[PDB]
RNA sequence: AAGUCUGGGCUAAGUGGUAAAGGAUGUGGCGCCGCGAAGACAGCCA
RNA sequence: CGAUGUCGGCUCGUCGCAUCCUGGGGCUGAAGAAGGUCCCAAGGGUUGGGCUGUUCGCCCAUUAAAGCGGCACGCGAGCUG
RNA sequence: CGCUGAAAGCAUCUAAGCGGGAAGCCCGCCCCAAGAUGAGGCCUCCCACGGCAGCCGGUAAGGACCCGGGAAGACCA
């Protein structure tokens, strides 16, 4: 998981979701997982 | 207290 | 392009009685209770069950899709049933069946035994194949996930407990 | 001429059911009754309100996410002595304290306000032990 | 959950499997049942036990009527064992077998007004190198203007001991029903002759 | 002390009730364009 | 300024978390073992000695680790000087 | 980290709902504790004396003073 203030889609398979008041980026590539924090 | 300088 | 507008082609042997906030489904396999939001109307007609929504804003469009699929899952469950198949891979790893409980030999220093919950049945056709069966789709998925969490698939080897149809993705280790 | 001063009067016993009421909006009405401000002869320096009996206090209703977010705090006077209790835990363990705490904060501070709090009787469940006083049911 | 009242007799050691075992001897039996506490009447379950029989000329009327209701001779000590309901009207040392673990409660010896070095194991001050009349003193008790006060529970000199103390998970070494004697491994609070309570341990 | 006043709308964060660059399928409202039974976006066989 | 005693040591603590150890996790250029990096986490713990008035730092022998800060750079109507 | 699942025919740990998960949190263990003035509860004992929500005496159940002491203790307790 990458935790940073600037979360963005890194590749065309990246997906942006919102669960429990937080923005997440989830992707098939495990390196692309992100949390806004 | 003592020397305060 | 919708989910909640399609009626449910209920087959015979399955009886659904609507109730305030609930939908009671009875079939040859068992009975299920499906709590439905009172903010919506469920109506049962000849061989069909259809759900309508009372407005067109975001919340009612969201519950319309949710309400139909859960009911359709319940009606399907009591007619045909639900199952999930687990694969056990690795040279020494295998499974067997103790009475009703299931036995896992997955490379720990001890065996791992799982007691099935009420409404769930286990099947071991092969030592490297486990089936979980029941009438509740949510419980079938949950129990299957519980067993898979005992020994998750490895990231470097084709070893562990896998879902049926789950692809195997490895990385080099040398 | 001088303003009318009432003489002492036997007080009224009142019964309130808290089933499904919003906590804060019920507590306001209780505090007004305890102060006796519904009486044309109200006097600020005497205790002349009603005795209030509340039943079904455990079935009070709260809006939003206050069940998990509202925190009661107690300070013991020791280092690290601040204790925090969420509302849902208070409802489970001491249901009567929730409505008691809300009303107490809405009463005047001082000796008279402390006496007025003594005239409130809160019970979880539908029964109360004050049948001798015969409280008349009031709709809130 | 089961218990009995007793008196600390003394300390010795015995030999077992070529090992020396330090033991405390306790005279425990017998304890007549005087009153039973029930949830219907009292709100909890307990049994009130009696110990150390007393000369009737020293028993006043309220206690004599209390003893007469149970049909027992007057004793000196009345104590409750929480969550215990003995089968009979008398409790003896037989309730315990060797190898069982027990908790023992007593009143520790009283040290009176004790200093911080004895009561709290404070380091004290130096004994040379200019130290001026502060050898057994506590040192600083606070900070400056913030917070400008001393915390509650600050460790200071005061009364020490003569208080209730429980030692847990002591092994029962031997039971001697002829002389109503119980042998436990190790040390027990209080002086010889002091009242103690022996209960089944809460550990596991 | 005096409206749990009346009418229309928004917020779900206890935001209201203590902060920036930056980030985001939060939500409501309006627009500009494109492709649409010269059968479109998604799903499915290629 | 008709006075608010100033370094270090000692004694006695208590608090914060931007966490040194111990507990739980994601990612890894993670085979395993050992690491790296970020997230959660302040319950408990965080050694003895040589040099110097020293704080600091270096060094010796260890350790799971030898955390960083606040409290009038905490504490002289408590000591030292 | 999940199960089921819409809005968004796919998908999604979430919007409805349901699980797993820390030396941390709440109980649990030990100690204090009804001045908890919201002053709680249970067992037993004493009784309706006299003279006129109070006043003056003599008593009951009990208690205190005094004395011998105490691994209790500055005194007190
Ligand atoms: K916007
Ligand atoms: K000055
Ligand atoms: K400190
Ligand atoms: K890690
Ligand atoms: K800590
Ligand atoms: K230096
Ligand atoms: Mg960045
Ligand atoms: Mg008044
Ligand atoms: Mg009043
Ligand atoms: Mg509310
Ligand atoms: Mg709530
Ligand atoms: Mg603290
Ligand atoms: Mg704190
Ligand atoms: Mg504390
Ligand atoms: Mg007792
Ligand atoms: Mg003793
Ligand atoms: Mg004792
Ligand atoms: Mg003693
Ligand atoms: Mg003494
Ligand atoms: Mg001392
Ligand atoms: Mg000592
Ligand atoms: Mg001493
Ligand atoms: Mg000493
Ligand atoms: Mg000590
Ligand atoms: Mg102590
Ligand atoms: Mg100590
Ligand atoms: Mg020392
Ligand atoms: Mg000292
Ligand atoms: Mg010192
Ligand atoms: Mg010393
Ligand atoms: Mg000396
Ligand atoms: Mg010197
Ligand atoms: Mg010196
Ligand atoms: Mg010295
Ligand atoms: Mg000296
Ligand atoms: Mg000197
Ligand atoms: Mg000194
Ligand atoms: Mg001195
Ligand atoms: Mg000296
Ligand atoms: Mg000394
Ligand atoms: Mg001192
Ligand atoms: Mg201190
Ligand atoms: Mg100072
Ligand atoms: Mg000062
Ligand atoms: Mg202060
Ligand atoms: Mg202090
Ligand atoms: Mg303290
Ligand atoms: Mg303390
Ligand atoms: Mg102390
Ligand atoms: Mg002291
Ligand atoms: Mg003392
Ligand atoms: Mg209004
Ligand atoms: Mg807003
Ligand atoms: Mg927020
Ligand atoms: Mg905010
Ligand atoms: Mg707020
Ligand atoms: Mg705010
Ligand atoms: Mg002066
Ligand atoms: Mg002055
Ligand atoms: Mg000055
Ligand atoms: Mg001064
Ligand atoms: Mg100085
Ligand atoms: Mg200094
Ligand atoms: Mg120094
Ligand atoms: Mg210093
Ligand atoms: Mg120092
Ligand atoms: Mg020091
Ligand atoms: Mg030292
Ligand atoms: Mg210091
Ligand atoms: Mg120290
Ligand atoms: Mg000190
Ligand atoms: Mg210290
Ligand atoms: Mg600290
Ligand atoms: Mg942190
Ligand atoms: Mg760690
Ligand atoms: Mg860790
Ligand atoms: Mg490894
Ligand atoms: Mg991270
Ligand atoms: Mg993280
Ligand atoms: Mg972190
Ligand atoms: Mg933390
Ligand atoms: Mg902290
Ligand atoms: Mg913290
Ligand atoms: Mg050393
Ligand atoms: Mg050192
Ligand atoms: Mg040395
Ligand atoms: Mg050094
Ligand atoms: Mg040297
Ligand atoms: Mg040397
Ligand atoms: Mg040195
Ligand atoms: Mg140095
Ligand atoms: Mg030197
Ligand atoms: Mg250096
Ligand atoms: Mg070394
Ligand atoms: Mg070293
Ligand atoms: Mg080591
Ligand atoms: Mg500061
Ligand atoms: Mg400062
Ligand atoms: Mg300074
Ligand atoms: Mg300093
Ligand atoms: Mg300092
Ligand atoms: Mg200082
Ligand atoms: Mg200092
Ligand atoms: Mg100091
Ligand atoms: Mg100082
Ligand atoms: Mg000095
Ligand atoms: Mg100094
Ligand atoms: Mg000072
Ligand atoms: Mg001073
Ligand atoms: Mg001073
Ligand atoms: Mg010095
Ligand atoms: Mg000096
Ligand atoms: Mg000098
Ligand atoms: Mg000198
Ligand atoms: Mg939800
Ligand atoms: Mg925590
Ligand atoms: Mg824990
Ligand atoms: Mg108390
Ligand atoms: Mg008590
Ligand atoms: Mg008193
Ligand atoms: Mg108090
Ligand atoms: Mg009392
Ligand atoms: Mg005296
Ligand atoms: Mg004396
Ligand atoms: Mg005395
Ligand atoms: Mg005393
Ligand atoms: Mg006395
Ligand atoms: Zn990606």
């Amino acid at each position: 998981m990458k935790v940073r203030a600037s979360v963005k889609r890194i590749c065309d398979k990246c997906k942006v979701i919102r669960r429990h008041g937080r923005v997440y980026v989830i992707c098939e590539n495990p390196k692309h997982k992100q949390r806004q924090g | 207290a003592a020397a305060k300088c | 392009s919708r989910i909640g507008r399609l009626p449910i082609p209920v087959p015979k042997g399955v009886s659904v009685e609507v109730a305030p906030g609930r939908v009671k489904v009875k079939g040859p396999k068992g009975e299920l209770e499906v709590p439905v939001s009172p903010e919506m109307r469920v109506v049962v007609e000849e061989g069909v069950v259809r759900v309508e929504r009372p407005s067109d804003e975001r919340r009612h469009k969201s519950l319309h899709g949710l309400t139909r699929t859960l009911i359709a899952n319940a009606v399907k469950g009591v007619s045909e049933g639900y199952s999930k198949e687990l694969l056990i891979k690795g040279i020494g790893y295998r499974a067997r069946l103790v009475g009703r409980a299931l036995e896992l030999t997955v490379g720990f220093s001890h065996p791992v035994v799982v007691e099935p919950p009420e409404g769930i049945t286990f099947e071991v056709p092969e030592p490297t194949r486990v089936r979980v069966s029941g009438i509740d789709k949510q419980k079938v998925g949950q129990v299957a996930a519980n067993i898979r969490a005992i020994r998750k698939p490895s990231a470097y080897h084709e070893k562990g407990i896998y879902y049926a149809g789950e692809p195997v993705r490895l990385k080099p280790g040398k | 001429m001088k303003t009318y001063v009432p003489k002492q009067v036997e007080p009224r016993w009142v019964l309130i059911d808290a089933e499904g009421k919003t906590l804060g909006r019920l507590a306001t009405k209780i505090a007004t009754l305890l102060r006796g401000k519904h009486r044309p002869d109200w006097t600020p320096n005497v205790a002349m309100g009603d005795f209030v009996v509340v039943v079904n206090a455990d079935k009070i209703r709260v809006t939003g996410k206050k069940l998990e977010q509202k925190i009661y705090t107690r300070y013991s006077g020791y280092p690290g002595g601040l204790k925090k209790i969420p509302l849902e835990k208070m409802l489970a363990t001491h249901p009567e304290r929730v409505l008691e705490h809300a009303v107490k904060g809405m009463l005047p501070k001082g000796p008279l306000g402390r006496r007025l709090f003594k005239r409130l009787k809160v019970y979880a469940g539908p029964d109360h032990p004050h049948q001798a006083q015969r409280p008349e049911k009031l709709e809130v | 959950m089961k218990g009995i009242l007793g008196v600390k007799v003394g300390m010795t050691r015995i030999f077992r499997d070529d090992r020396a075992v330090p033991v405390t001897v306790i005279l425990a039996g017998p304890c007549p049942v005087v009153q039973r506490r029930t949830p219907e009447k009292d709100g909890y379950t307990a049994v009130q036990l009696g110990f150390l029989p007393q000369n009737p000329k020293r028993v006043n009327r309220p206690l004599k009527g209390h003893f007469a209701k149970a049909g027992v001779e007057p004793v000196r000590i009345l104590r409750e064992i929480r969550d215990f309901n003995p089968e009979g009207d008398t409790v003896t040392v037989e309730i315990f077998k060797p190898g069982e673990r027990v908790d023992v409660t007593g009143t520790s010896k009283g040290r009176g007004f004790a200093g911080v070095m004895k009561r709290w194991n404070f380091a004290g001050g130096p004994d040379s190198h200019g130290a001026h009349k502060i050898h057994r003193h506590p040192g600083s008790i606070g900070n400056r203007k913030t917070p400008g006060r001393v915390y509650k529970g600050k460790k200071m000199a005061g009364h020490y001991g003569a208080e209730r103390v429980t030692v847990m998970n002591l092994e029962v070494v031997d039971v001697i029903p002829e002389e109503n004697l119980l042998l436990v491994k190790g040390a027990v609070p209080g002086p010889n002759g002091g009242l103690v309570i022996v209960r089944e341990t809460k550990k596991a």
